[PDB]
Formats: C-alpha cells, structure tokens, sequence
RNA sequence: AACUUCGGGAUAAGGAUUGGCUCUAAGGGUCGAUCAACUUAGAACUGGUACGGACAAGGGGAAUCUGACUGUCUAAUU
RNA sequence: UAUCUGGUUGAUCCUGCCAGUAGUCAUAUGCUUGUCUCAAAGAUUAAGCCAUGCAUGUCUAAGUAUAAGCAAUUUAUACAGUGAAACUGCGAAUGGCUCAUUAAAUCAGUUAUCGUUUAUUUGAUAGUUCCUUUACUACAUGGUAUAACUGUGGUAAUUCUAGAGCUAAUACAUGCUUAAAAUCUCGACCCUUUGGAAGAGAUGUAUUUAUUAGAUAAAAAAUCAAUGUCUUCGGACUCUUUGAUGAUUCAUAAUAACUUUUCGAAUCGCAUGGCCUUGUGCUGGCGAUGGUUCAUUCAAAUUUCUGCCCUAUCAACUUUCGAUGGUAGGAUAGUGGCCUACCAUGGUUUCAACGGGUAACGGGGAAUAAGGGUUCGAUUCCGGAGAGGGAGCCUGAGAAACGGCUACCACAUC
RNA sequence: UUCCAACGGGGCCUUUCCUUCUGGCUAACCUUGAGUCCUUGUGGCUCUUGGCGAACCAGGACUUUUACUUUGAAAAAAUUAGAGUGUUCAAAGCAGGCGUAUUGCUCGAAUAUAUUAGCAUGGAAUAAUAGAAUAGGACGUUUGGUUCUAUUUUGUUGGUUUCUAG
RNA sequence: UAACUACUGCGAAAGCAUUUGCCAAGGACGUUUUCAUUAAUCAAGAACGAAAGUUAGGGGAUCGAAGAUGAUCAGAUACCGUCGUAGUCUUAACCAUAAACUAUGCCGACUAGGGAUCGGGUGCUUGCACUCGGCACCUUACGAGAAAUCAAAGUCUUUGGGUUCU
RNA sequence: GGAGAAUUUGGACAAACUUGGUCAUUUAGAGGAACUAAAAGUCGUAACAAGGUUUCCGUAGGUGAACCUGCGGAAGGAUCAU
C-alpha cells in the first residue's frame, strides 16, 4: 500500500504481549531493530505492562529520557525499542537486571538476573561467511555481526558474547546431546535436550528433543536455539525450567498454593 | 545436431577454450550438480549441446517444489507440456473427482516422448508459462 | 447485415494502401557446371504526404407498388 | 439443540402442496416505553452532487539568527538567553474512508528469490584521495549565490508575484589531509653470468568488461619443460592454502584495463583536562549529525501448489497488429513475449475451455444448527482496489499519490 | 513384589530385504589382568586385548508409482467451544488474591477445534500401477576386449606412458 | 394371405403368417475346443423406427378423409344409407412420431411351492423323467405396498451390488 | 566560459473526439392475438352410465362452438372365458 505501515492494530498485535482489547485501539508497534516484530518485546510493554512501574505511554518516555534503562549495555530512548530473546536490559536506579526469556506459556518472562551474568548473552549464528578483503563474520540471531570468529563455528551454533567489547568469550557446538531453548512453534518456551537432526535436502532440518520428564517433541531447526551441554545451562533459566505441564498437572500444583 | 544455427554464436557464458593453450583434448564444458540427488545425465556432460535453460549445463538453478506427471505433447521446441492428475475431495458426497492440469515444462536436450513419466524441478521463470525444468526421466 | 428458392444477396455496407530509387527473398530449364523468363512478397532511402498523378474508371443505404427471371414489340412521339 | 398441526372427501387411506409454528449482531415500519450496564448507526437506491469550517506538519545542549523582536542583570567587541520569519532536514507513500471495478483475477493456506530493490533501525566497516610525489595546491579551514529582511510596484480577483538592494549553511559547488611494508611491471649500470641491481611507476573503495583461483575417490612410481630446491649434493627432493550450499559461473580473492571517476567528515554541542618547547605548541573526553559497503530490521516486487457463484437459449477458443515456444538484443531493481528482430507452429478445452451474467471486492467470520447441510459476509482484524471518469508524471527509499501536478472528458465556483 | 490375566507394542527363529556398502566409534557386552562385589541362582559385577558396529552419523551407489490412514508440524488475532476469576448478579472483562495495609508478597492471563492443499512421519489391509515371453532378462569373485575418469606420489607447475582405483 | 391360429414362435423395437429357391444373419442347447478381463451402464455422437403425412415416377381391385348425396332431427354440411377425391399398393427420397404400453430402464446376486408348454440335450423301456434356455400361467405371501395389487413392484429408517435417464 | 528559458525534430505512452462494428441491459408503440380472474350471461350438449356413435393416443382433413370423420394404435373397456 504504496509503502511501509507506521501503526499496529492492537488486535493485529502478537498475542503474547497479553495487551488487553478494550484500553486502546492501537498497540505500540517495534521500531526497525535487532528482532523480528512480531519475536520482539517494545520497552513501553516491557515497563508498563510487564513491571507495572510505567502507568501510560507517557510516563514510558519520562523514564527513558531521563537514560535509566539499558539495552544490551547501551542506552535506548524509543518507546517501541525491539527488546527481544537472549537481551538484558538493566535499569540503573534499583539495580534491578532481567534477560528476556520465554516462559512456558511462550511468553516474556520477568526473570531479574544478578549483574555478573548481565555482562554477557548468548547468540544463535545465523550465517558465517567471508566479507571484504577476506575477513570472515558471523551473524547473530540478534544481527550482531562480529568479525574474525573460531573456525570451528558453523551455522546453528550458539556463540556466548560480551556486550561491552562485543566478542565471541566462548561457543557451543550443535550436536545431539546439546541442551535447548525452542524459540517459536507450539513448543515456543520448552527446554531439553537434542536427541537427533533429521536432514531433508531442499527443505527443512526437524530437530527431535527429549526433556527431562522424558516426553519428546520435534521442532524444526530455525525454532532450535543451543544453551549449554546436559545439565548445564550457560544462562540461568526461569521458574519452570522449560518442562510443560498438563492442564490437569498445572491444577493440581495450584491446590497446594489453595491451602492458604 | 549443428549447435551454431542460430544467427549469434552458441556459447557458455564466460567459459574460455583459449587457442594459445594448444592441446586436442576437448574444449572446456562447464556443468554442475543439479542437487537433491539428481544424475547429470552423461549426454550433458560429453555432448555438444548449448542451452542457457538446461539445469545441468546452465544458469538456471533448481529449487522450491518437485513435481511428477505424463509427458502429452512434445511438439515445442525444448518444452513439452505435462499432465498432473488428481482428486479433488467434495466434502458433502463423501467423495472425490478426477481433475487435471497441464504443466509446461523445459526440457534440456540431455534427455523424452509422449505418454513417458518425468520428475521436473522449479526453477526461475524461464517463459510467459514455463517455471519448472525436466530433471529426470522414468519411461 | 437483413433476407434467401441455400445458388445468392456481395464490389453489400465500410476502411486502409499505391510514386521514384537502391536492394533482398522465393518460385525454373539442360547436361556439380551451364542457360533463361517474368510473377509475387519484403526492406532501406527519398519528396512542398505526392503517387490508378493524363487517360481510364460503381455512388451507396432503408422500404413500398409491380412483372418471377434472360428474352420481345409500336422503323418516325409510348 | 433428533417433536409437528390446519386445509381436497359423505367418510377413508395416500401423493402433494398452501397455511400455521420458532430463530435471525436482519433491514424497515406501527403502536408503546421507568431504571442500570453495553452500544450498531447514509452499506443496500445515487463510487450521485456538495455551501462552510476543520482533518499534516515539524526544534533539541547539539544544521542556518544582526527579527531595525522580547529580554536583559552583567557567562563575553565575533556569537552565546528566550526566540517570530525564512533556508536546510525529516514527514506528508502512514492513518481514515469506501466497495465501483474485479470470477484463476482478488483472496486463503503453502512455497520460492541460486530472480531482485529497500529511507529508516541495529551491528560491523574507510592510514592507500595531492598526481611530476622539487612549483604552489589555503587545511590555523577554500568559492559565490540566495531566502527571510528593507525598499519600489502591478493585479477586479487567489497560499499570484516582478524589479532593486543586503547576508548565512550539515543548502549548493570545489578541495588538501597521515604509518610502514610487500608485490608487480618498467628499467639505469656490467656481463655474457644456472647473472642482479640501483630508482621509476602502480597497487584503497566504487564503476564496466575480459581472464584466473575458488581443490579433495584411496595407494605406487616411471618419463622430465627440466633449470628451481637445498648444498649431505648421488640434484635429499619434503611441507604446500582452499569457507559455505541439496545445488552455482556462490562468497571472497587475484590479473589487465575502463569510468560527463562514486565515496573516503572544509559539520555541531557540552566538558575543559594532560604534557611545557607557557607558543595560542603538541596531545585529549563524553556524543550530535553525516557517510561507502556488507549484514540486519521495517518492507516491497515477482512467485509455486491446490481451492471460487449461476449459465451450453455460450462448444470450440487463442494466433492480422504476441497467441505458445526457441535464439539474440532492448528495457527493468530484477525474472519473463515485458517489448523488438528473426525462426518454429504452437497453447487451452466436455475433468466445461472460450463466452455471458452476478442486485460478486476475497478471507477471518455470521445466522440457523441431531447428524449431514442450507443461507449470509458493503461493515471493527487481515489482504486488495479507488479517490467524478480516463491517461500521463514530477518529487522521493517508497506514489503511477489525487487534502501532488499536467491534459482531455463530465460537473460546478468567482 | 511376583503372579492371576486381559488388551495393546517391539525383536528373534521357522526355504524368510531387515536398501547396499565405505570410514567415524566400536558404544556396548559370551572380549576376562584381581571371580564370588551379591534379596528366592531367570528380582545378577569392580575392566583388559582384536572385538560383534543396526546404538549412530555423511558418503558415493541406485532407489516402480500413486491413492488411503496414524502421529507430528502448520493453519494471525478477534470470533467459537472451553479452564480460572463473586464485574454487587449478569452480558462482559482479564483481571485479581493474601500480608504486620507503616514502605510487600503472590497465583494468572490456560487448553481444544479448524479437512480440501503442501510439508515430515509410522502402517502396508483396501484400490490402482510397473516388472523376465521373438528374453535386448537376473546374479557374478569369472575370463577378455573397449571406454573414459585422476587421487598421495615420481621436487614443483607442466609434458607424460603405466600399475592402479572407481 | 382366411380356416389351421393358441395365454404358441421369432425379432433391438417398430414388426413378422401361401410355396419353393438363393443370400447372408441370429439365439438357445452341446462341448475335458480357443483367448484370458477383452466387461456393465453410458453425456456427446449414431442406426433402425406403426399409421398418417410430404416430393417425383409406376399402379389404381377394394375400402375411403374431403366432398357429393338420401334419411333422421328444432338444427345435424353427425352418427345411419348410396357414391367418391387424396389416400390405401410400389420404386427413389423425406418425415421421426403413437395409449411407440408390461403406462414397470439395463446388468448382477439372493429369496417359494406347483403344474402346463416351446427349443436343445441326456437317460431310457420310447412317453415319461431330469436338465439348460425361453414365452407365459396357477397358489401363497415370507416380504412389499396408499391401496389396487406384485415371485417382483421382495432382499429399503435393521435405510449403501453397479450404472443411465426422468 | 560553464550553466541555461522560450522554442523545436523524431519516438514511445496515450486521454479524448468523430465514425462504423459488436455484445449486454432497460424501455416507448397504432394495432394484433392469447391467458387469467371466471363461477354465474348467450348458444348448444362434447365428456362422466354402453353418457345414449365406448373412451383415449398419434396423424390427416372438415369447421359458430364444443366437436366430426378417415388410417394405424391402446384398454386406462362395456370382454381376463370355447
Ligand atoms: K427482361
Ligand atoms: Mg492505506
Ligand atoms: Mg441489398
Ligand atoms: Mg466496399
Ligand atoms: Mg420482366
Ligand atoms: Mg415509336
Ligand atoms: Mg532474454
Ligand atoms: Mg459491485
Ligand atoms: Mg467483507
Ligand atoms: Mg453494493
Ligand atoms: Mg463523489
Ligand atoms: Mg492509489
Ligand atoms: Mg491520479
Ligand atoms: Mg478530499
Ligand atoms: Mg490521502
Ligand atoms: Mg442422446
Ligand atoms: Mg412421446
Ligand atoms: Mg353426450
Ligand atoms: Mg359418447
């Protein structure tokens, strides 16, 4: 339509978000950034509608502008800033740090880390090829490139970066055994382990994951994020762990929160 | 048979013989693999033919969907047209019907007659009807 | 186009083109050589956009009366 | 949320319809109407016509202030605060409205770009610019040419503007800048040596073409083009560099040139520090805007598969003057009869082509609902199209834009 | 617990495709350098030495072809069904709820359906399809011809016959 | 083309009846012959199709639309009576319809007694039985049906063998 | 000493207007000929009983009107019968 949209009906918004219908019309739409729009999470939502300290879209902009909160280690002043999985936004006063991270539910958790492991985030390697005058990059899920990486690195690693230089500290490998965040699908949110890759030439790789109550499930490999060996998770997960309860499960763990 | 018949000269594109390099070998002909284990047949590789459209031994690339169907006429000039049958599902009888349709399809001079079984391969639009390439032969 | 005895109506109606020059192509005969007609189609160029350049050469359509048609007669008013 | 009843007969059993019955985010209308919550609403006919008003503009510490503007209370003979105007930049391509067109079109799900463009965001990324490099060429910083503004005016009339005089830039147009090294061609000189060397030029990036590398299926040596090892010297004779894809002429790197020669910061704020050679020396912080390319994101364009209502009182359609395909070119962001030239004679169809109709925009959905169905979907979300009707087009990353222009047509204003 | 079963699932053997081979890796458990660590000898180990690779990855090598059905994945949100929640009830909404109510703790915003098409996967009944009949048929460590392909070498490019190796 | 002439035959139906030749055709039966799925039903498209009717030659006995004509009658160009044109027959062309009817599509299977009869075959004790295939018929109704009725009009709410048409 | 206005050649795109052609959709019309309301009026009496000539089908001719007659069918006949 003659060329690009500016707005976001909030039906038209990603549901998990959980804006409500009724307050509004519009929904806050993602600046052009690092995430994809519809895998990203606006900072307006973020504050206001996630931590509850913002009331209106507002007082989102008194906070940013007084240049409290940081993205990834940098100061951010847009109210639909495209915050997405893997970033850490610190704010300064409260000393408060969290990592976006999904939840179950397949949703962004409010999941405060401590501010060691603020100083770095993981990245999914997208493409690793050879740019000008022979110098080799790869690309990472948040669009990071980072030039001059370990040879070892081939695509659908996981690659640990440091935010304040911005260099590969350490990587893993993708291979069966491998624990696993699942970034979108039905089973958006799930944690475990790679059990094996289906290949599919001219198509799409399957990745079946086995997690730790033993219940399998395949994805394809563009929802496949690797986060440490068995056991072992680079970051720290949230409540939870990535595990997948029934609906009859889930009642019955509130009947203990009930006896109160 | 010929090869230059045409008014220009028949070329693979940026692909040198060289006179200076005297030797009586062969001249260079370029092929590739076509991909998701498809043979290069031998009569690309050793025979004479130029064909810009041809997927083993020029610049069209093979990818998106591979389809099956009977060859039902071979009268154009390095295409032919396919017929895919199939069943159409009509929910309120319970039943199906028997519709069709034709499929226009190149065919490199690598390989095909009508009534044979081919397996072709999307490629680029090569023509007003034609984006799928003969890739396999099974008659 | 109506209509029709299916033969017609019909050159229906209604349009476009046409010179000069320089070329190209196709179409043959006789023993690969050799000999020879005009027909047709195309292209470039060119001009006071002319050009079936004089001559030669249908106006057409919608209906009605009437005799079917070609044919014949009042030499000197039909 | 699986139900029927009245109506042909003198009476009967049927067929069979008519009538009843209930629903309708389904319109109108009649009569009637206290309260709370919620709330559709010029779609249907006329995508008919429109008086008036308004619906798009925008400024920070940080492009341009001599407002003959407001201050000033004293941060300043350059400016320094707060600021009309105008230039510059960005936006005005979103939104909102409507449903006329449109029936393999749109649209839905599903693919593809190894078939392309992409403002912006985010992440990377630029010692190689003078060319006589001993004439000049400022880099302690280069050229005019203009607005607002001041005057002089025209016009019945308009977001009309002429003439004259001033003057800014992140506008416009120029133009220097700063480490080594390696490698290539050229080659002075001497010496015919399996000879080698001053010093000469070039080597960023982008542009255009041609060429080259971009290996790999396991173990042996013959025979040397030999004329290069490494001097153990019978010439031991090894070790070499090679990323990605299912797949490439991919990425990338060379080589030779090419270019109405692209870019490679003459820009702006707030802090004012460190060295001393106390000259306005050298060096230096936080970050604004800018910019080449790649990546990214927001997109865009094209695209694969299957799916559409009634109609045969539409059975053949397409191909002159692109119909289907081939070759080459042109054009495009790019693929492609998209267009041109030449050549072939193809392409669709009773599994319904082609044609006609639609009181047809598609879909998510809605109504009714034993099960199966039937009917509706102009309308809150998604996609498309349009802005009286047609066509053309400037600007710009993006428009064939209409609260942009140009023309014709229709209508209408002073 | 074992056993009484029923019902389902996998792998063996029985004239029994369970694609084939070529290096990764042999994990393992009839490989045993210290045997009795140890509930009814069917409720069993401390690891060395080629191993036995169907436990598990990419390679050439060629693979009758569909339909149907299972599971998965997909099929925006809203709407539909539907869980939780005293909006005073309800239509709704996506809230809310417990504290020392004096500097705070906490559960949520599920789930299901949506085929026809395409994708991945298990099954192989049903229904179609192909194969050796003028054998141009199958398997083959044979036994020749013939046809090209090029790897670590033989210094290294290159010329270049072979042994190979496919 | 009488009588013979029938609840008899043949034919896809329309239809087909004196004798004898000639020409091809066909069902059924018999078969330890042959091929091996070649089939069933069929939009489109075709052949044949009573009578009447049409065109042009032949023919033209009889009957007879029209018409003439005598009665009847209120009328009677109606029935009745006497004549009579086309027609009735044939050759070459057309026409394409009928209560063209069993008012019952075709193919296949199954469900129940009975005797007659036509064609072929087999056994015989030579006129009877069995058998396949036909035209029908009688009883019952298991079933079916609104009923009349129906051995198909049955095997349909216990609802699906295949298929055309309306 | 390079920008650069009017103007202008050829080109593609091409509105719009004449002009035929064609398809679709509405609509006027002297007069004509039907149909229905429709059952009542006029004239008969064709059908229903052997409806007073059994009825009906196809066809063909006749004609105030129902109808009548020929040829060939049918029984849905007034005969399941020698
Ligand atoms: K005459
Ligand atoms: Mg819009
Ligand atoms: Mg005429
Ligand atoms: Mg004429
Ligand atoms: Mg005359
Ligand atoms: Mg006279
Ligand atoms: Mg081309
Ligand atoms: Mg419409
Ligand atoms: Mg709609
Ligand atoms: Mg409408
Ligand atoms: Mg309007
Ligand atoms: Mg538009
Ligand atoms: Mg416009
Ligand atoms: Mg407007
Ligand atoms: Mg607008
Ligand atoms: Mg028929
Ligand atoms: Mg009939
Ligand atoms: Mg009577
Ligand atoms: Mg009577």
């Amino acid at each position: 339509a003659r060329g690009p949209k500016k707005h976001l009906k909030r039906l038209a918004a990603p549901h998990h978000w959980l804006l409500d219908k009724l307050s509004g019309c519009y929904a806050p739409r993602p600046s052009a950034g690092p995430h994809k729009l519809r895998e990203s999470l606006p900072l307006i939502v973020f504050l206001r509608n996630r931590l509850k300290y913002a009331l209106n879209g507002r007082e989102v902009k008194a906070i940013l502008m007084q240049r409290h909160v940081k993205v990834d280690g940098k100061v951010r002043t847009d109210t639909t800033y495209p915050a997405g999985f893997m970033d850490v936004i610190t704010l300064d006063a409260t000393n408060e740090n969290f990592r976006l991270v999904y939840d179950v539910k397949g949703r962004f958790a409010v999941h405060r880390i401590t501010d060691e492991e603020a100083s770095y985030k993981l990245g999914k390697v997208k493409k690793v090829q050879l740019g000008k005058k022979g110098v080799p990059y790869v690309v990472t899920h948040d669009g990071r490139t980072i030039r001059y990486p370990d040879p070892n690195i081939k695509v659908n690693d996981t690659v640990k970066i440091d935010l304040a230089s911005g260099k590969i500290t350490d990587f893993i490998k993708f291979d069966a055994g491998k624990l696993v965040y699942v970034t979108g699908g039905r089973n958006l949110g799930r944690i475990g382990t790679i059990v094996h890759k289906e290949r599919h030439d001219g198509g799409f790789d399957l990745v079946h994951i086995k997690d730790s109550l033993d219940n399998t499930f395949v994805t394809r490999l563009n929802n496949v994020f690797v986060i440490g060996e068995q056991g072992k998770p680079y970051i720290s997960l949230p409540k939870g762990k990535g595990i997948k309860l029934s609906i009859a499960e889930e009642r019955d763990r509130r009947r203990a929160q009930q006896g109160l | 048979l010929t090869v230059q018949s045409e008014r220009a000269f028949q070329k693979q594109p940026h692909i040198f013989n060289n006179p200076k390099v005297k030797t009586s070998k062969r001249t260079k002909r370029w092929y590739k693999n076509a991909g998701l284990g498809f043979k290069t047949p031998k009569t690309a590789i050793e025979g004479s033919y130029i064909d810009k459209k041809c997927p083993f031994t020029g610049l069209v690339s093979i990818r998106g969907k591979i389809l099956t169907g009977t060859v039902v006429s071979t009268k154009m000039h390095r295409t032919i047209v396919i017929r895919r049958a199939y069943l159409h599902y009509i929910p309120k009888y319970n039943r199906y019907e028997k519709r069709h349709k034709n499929v226009p399809v190149h065919v490199s001079p690598a390989f095909v007659q009508v009534g044979d079984i081919v397996t072709v391969g999307q490629c680029r639009p090569i023509s007003k009807t034609v984006r799928f390439n003969v890739v396999k032969v099974s008659a």
